[PDB]
């Protein structure tokens, strides 16, 4: 059964280099065409680089964007795949997928020699975060319930995790005893290289005033941990 | 210069349906065309390769037709196992470009539902810091698209928020969106007015949100 | 193991180079 072990992904800071790996199994590693795919969060697929068998050059191709930067290289010995990342920039900031490909020949005849390639078995992938920050705990502030985050009977309030790195963190509302309504967004990498995220839930309005809400942020990176209570405020 | 627009970018559907999704092509590729899948929680799949040729090891529900510059994707009886996105693939470029369409988002189809609009102002803890951190919520929404724009006394903000959208939930089968403007203190002290206006299906006419700095 | 000296691999590529070889003549 196939499968494609990916590793040596993780933290850089801008100009610094990487080499991601990729160990395979179940197939002739060889025999086979490989490339690097990366995707942004929030964007799509790019792919970046493929080589082919030793045998064959072996040939390699480049995306424009980190030609001159990454190097795609293989072990054969070790059924390895590489990708030596110098110079790296925040744009390089993705997923990073493994993959193994293959060539449909065309059979038409002046087609003779052309193939369709295309990518046959992805891995998991690994993440790759290019920022210049180091480890920090988070400032955790609050997003306090008033009338311009009311509908009704119905308000709003939360927590702004503000500032950390890396991720990730944990939020929870009330020691876990609050779990109706609540919505942890995902964290969100600032210019700066910090992250921050938002945790908000929405009550009944008439719970303000009697019922206390307390939202327990835990960022074990940093060895911060932090209980924030939030209360109404006139607005 | 070889594009790939796919069509739609995001529809609804509910299990058990049939949906239909074209890839346009700038130019004539054949059938130099594949499929893949991603959920986001695993590794992207391969569908169909070559236009319209099935790759062992996916189900029959899956099929893929066209050719030259504009082609299709069906799947046949929608699975809940198949709620993801799909993205075409080109390789006719002789430069190996390997160009990705943007992509298409699978969502369970629900009734239209307006987003409730929540603004937040920043809190004394962080303007002693020295910055200001505005946050606007939009609670349980349908469909995923949703504009947001930042206006500080009626100056549009361009390039100064971010935004963070949540998956769809598993109960209501909504979304919510989160959206933050961050300033410095002493930018945040000059201005009077901070507005959050909000477009969506569910809305009628655009809803707007604000507060005054100096009452709140 | 590989008891075969002369034992090497075969795949797509040799094809696509093959029926390009053909066309040329």
């Amino acid at each position: 059964q196939v499968q494609l072990v990916q590793s040596g992904g993780g933290l850089v800071k801008p100009g610094g280099s990487l080499t991601l790996s990729c160990v395979t199994s179940g197939f002739t590693f060889s025999n086979t065409w490989m490339s690097w795919v990366r995707q942004t969060p929030g964007k799509g697929l790019e792919w970046v680089a493929r080589i082919s068998r030793v045998g064959d050059g072996p040939i390699i191709d480049y995306a424009a964007p980190v030609k001159g930067r990454f190097i795609i290289s293989r072990d054969d010995s070790r059924n390895t795949l590489f990708l030596h990342m110098n110079n790296l920039k925040t744009e390089d900031t993705a997923v990073y997928y493994c993959t193994a490909d293959e060539g449909a020949p065309i059979l038409r005849f002046f087609e003779w020699g052309y193939y369709n390639y295309y990518m046959d078995v992805w891995g998991k992938g690994t993440t790759v975060i290019v920022s210049s920050a180091s480890t920090k705990g988070p400032s955790v502030f609050p997003l306090a319930p008033s009338s311009k985050s009311t509908s009704g009977g119905t308000a709003a309030l939360g927590c702004l995790v503000k500032d950390y790195f890396p991720e990730p963190v944990t939020v929870s509302w009330n020691s876990g005893a609050l779990t109706s309504g609540v919505h942890t967004f995902p964290a969100v990498l600032q210019s700066s290289g910090l992250y921050s995220l938002s945790s908000v839930v929405t009550v009944p309005s008439s719970s303000l005033g009697t019922q206390t809400y307390i939202c327990n942020v835990n960022h074990k990176p940093s060895n911060t941990k932090v209980d924030k209570r939030v209360e109404p405020k006139s607005c | 210069d070889i594009r790939l627009t796919q069509s739609p970018s995001s529809l609804s559907a509910s299990v058990g349906d049939r949906i239909t999704i074209t890839c346009r092509a700038s130019q004539s590729i054949k059938d130099y065309l594949n499929w893949y899948k991603h959920r986001p929680g695993e590794a992207p799949k391969l569908l169909i390769y070559s236009a319209s040729k099935l790759r062992s090891g996916v189900s029959s529900r899956f099929s893929g037709s066209g050719y030259g510059s504009a082609f299709t994707l069906t799947i046949s009886s929608l699975q809940p196992e198949d709620f993801a996105t799909y993205y075409c693939q080109e390789s006719y470029s002789s430069v190996p470009m390997y160009i990705f369409g943007q992509g298409t988002k699978v969502d369970l189809k629900r009734t239209v539902a307006a987003p409730s609009v929540f603004i937040f102002p920043p809190s004394d803890e962080q303007l002693k810091s020295g910055t200001a951190s505005v946050v606007c919520l939009l609670n349980n929404f349908y469909p995923r698209e949703a504009k947001v724009q930042w206006k500080v006394d009626n100056a549009l903000q361009s390039g100064n928020s971010q935004e963070s959208v949540t998956e769809q939930d598993s109960k209501d089968s909504t979304y919510s969106l989160s959206s933050t403007l961050t300033l410095s203190k002493a930018d945040y002290e000059k201005h009077k007015v901070y507005a959050c206006e909000v477009t969506h299906q569910g809305l009628s006419s655009p809803v707007t949100k604000s507060f005054n700095r100096g009452e709140c | 193991k590989e008891l075969d000296k002369w034992a090497s691999l075969w795949n797509w590529f040799d094809i696509t180079n093959w029926l390009w070889y053909i066309r040329k003549k």
